[PDB]
């Protein structure tokens, strides 16, 4: 929401800065007045306050303990239950408009830390921040070791936000975590892995605790790295755009304790590739535990990528094995149809995944027609009240 | 066995599951339709066309 209103629009800035003697200092008037009045202000432009309201709380988590953003809040509501329900101290009693200034002022007494370059940052510059941090390749079998270029100017809507921190994965290794400078034309290194080779020995030392994956399958002559991250958790409003191999991304896929770092895979890999590898990784994927709604999109994944299936129909007509291979009512003899809930996970699944296997178009006339009979066979095979469930949203996006 | 014997006619099996889910469910779909026809030429009445 945040990235694409100012990049539709203007900041979403949070004064306390007046235009006072009938002064305007708005770069942000992009239409309208904000500065003293709430009545001024689109329904998206207060969306969007809100919406900055929280991520700078998670950015006040990032340089101050949640246990002292307990102790803050509880500074407050004393201050203010004390100030409140009594004979009315007379000049003595508006403690209950706790309002910016004093309530940093309370922050820094409770930890007075470096926060105002937050304020002045977040609060006080109304800026998304795109990142264009270049992926290189040392150790290479490089002399340089393990570096990556930090770079990005793209105004219009811009900001240059420096010192921050670089999260990466390495093969079995360590989460390295790399510093940020201003003067943006910047190159940095990484705090280096081990020397991972004879990896075929070397068979899991230690991914992320006891997890258990083994592929040889990437460019694994001289690659010691896995993923790129900047702030998994999410601190700077960021719209990061690099590269890295297509491998990486699909190993990703395989797996990632982020779901952060899987749908946004989801959405590099819906750009550009088609192998039919793709395709069954996004299976693999489609096909545990893992969440919901990444495997929501996961489908229009596939929707996108066999769509890119035209010259390259290598795969079958795709997804109907996914209702096969997943559904089995009583074993499901070639058609899935009876009492499929109480399991939420196949709940939002199968009320997702036609509508994806409805977009599955090559051109002739795109012509899914199968896909269309397939789905008319799903209208017609609804159930009773042994659903307990009120067979509603179902029919809804098969409809949609 | 011809003659003398006697059996007992049950005559009825009619036990194939996925078309007998098949019946019921094409069955729905026809009730469905024909109440559809029928509030359809019934009651207040627009079209997609012009006078379908």
């Amino acid at each position: 929401k945040i990235v694409a209103y100012e990049l539709k629009t203007g900041g979403v800035l949070l004064h306390p800065i007046f235009g006072g003697g009938k002064e305007k200092d708005n770069p942000a008037s992009h239409l309208h007045f904000s500065i003293k009045h709430p009545h001024t202000l689109s329904w998206e432009y207060y969306s969007m306050f809100q919406c900055k309201a929280h991520l700078v709380m998670r950015l006040i988590e990032n340089r101050i303990s949640m246990e002292f953003m307990l102790q803050v809040f509880n500074k407050l509501l004393s201050l203010a239950s004390t100030a409140s329900s009594q004979k009315f101290q007379s000049h003595m009693w508006s403690q209950m408009l706790v309002s910016t200034s004093g309530f940093l002022k309370s922050i820094s007494n409770v930890s007075g830390k470096d926060i105002q370059p937050l304020i002045k940052q977040w609060v006080d510059q109304s800026g998304v921040v795109k990142f264009y941090g270049s992926f290189a390749f040392n150790r290479k079998r490089n002399v340089l070791e393990l570096e990556i270029k930090q770079d990005y100017t793209s105004p219009g809507t811009q900001k240059y936000v420096g010192p921050l921190k670089v999260t990466v994965q390495e093969l079995d290794g360590s989460f390295n975590h790399t510093l940020q400078i201003e003067e943006n034309s910047l190159k940095h290194d990484i705090p280096c892995h081990s020397k991972s080779r004879r990896n075929k020995k070397k068979k899991i030392p230690l991914m992320n605790g006891e997890e258990v994956d083994m592929d040889l399958s990437a460019m694994d002559a001289d690659s010691p790295l896995l993923w790129i991250r900047i702030d998994p958790d999410m601190s700077v409003l960021r719209k990061v755009e690099f590269e890295q191999a297509d491998f990486m991304w699909q190993y990703q896929l395989r797996y990632e304790r982020d779901v952060v770092a899987q749908q946004e895979s989801i959405l590099a890999l819906e750009k550009f590739p088609t192998p039919a590898s793709r395709l069954a990784l996004t299976d693999i994927l489609e096909q545990e535990q893992c969440f919901y709604r990444v495997r929501m999109s996961a489908c229009f994944c596939l929707a996108k990528i066999a769509n890119s299936m035209v010259s390259t129909w290598t795969g079958p007509p795709a997804m109907k094995s996914l209702f096969t291979r997943m559904f089995c009512c009583k074993s499901c003899p070639n058609i899935v149809k009876t009492n499929n809930f109480m399991s939420f996970q196949s709940y939002f699944l199968q009320k997702t995944m036609p509508v994806a296997m409805a977009l599955l178009r090559d051109v002739h006339n795109l012509c899914p027609k199968e896909v269309l009979t397939f789905i008319l066979d799903l209208i017609k095979y609804n159930d009773n009240r042994k659903n307990k469930f009120s067979d509603n949203y179902y029919r809804a996006e098969m409809i949609d | 066995x011809x003659x003398x014997x006697x059996x007992x006619x049950x005559x009825x099996x009619x036990x194939x599951y996925q078309v007998l889910r098949e019946k019921a469910a094409s069955q729905r779909r026809d009730v469905e339709r024909a109440l559809t026809r029928f509030m359809a030429k019934t009651g207040e009445t627009q079209s997609l066309f012009k006078d379908d």
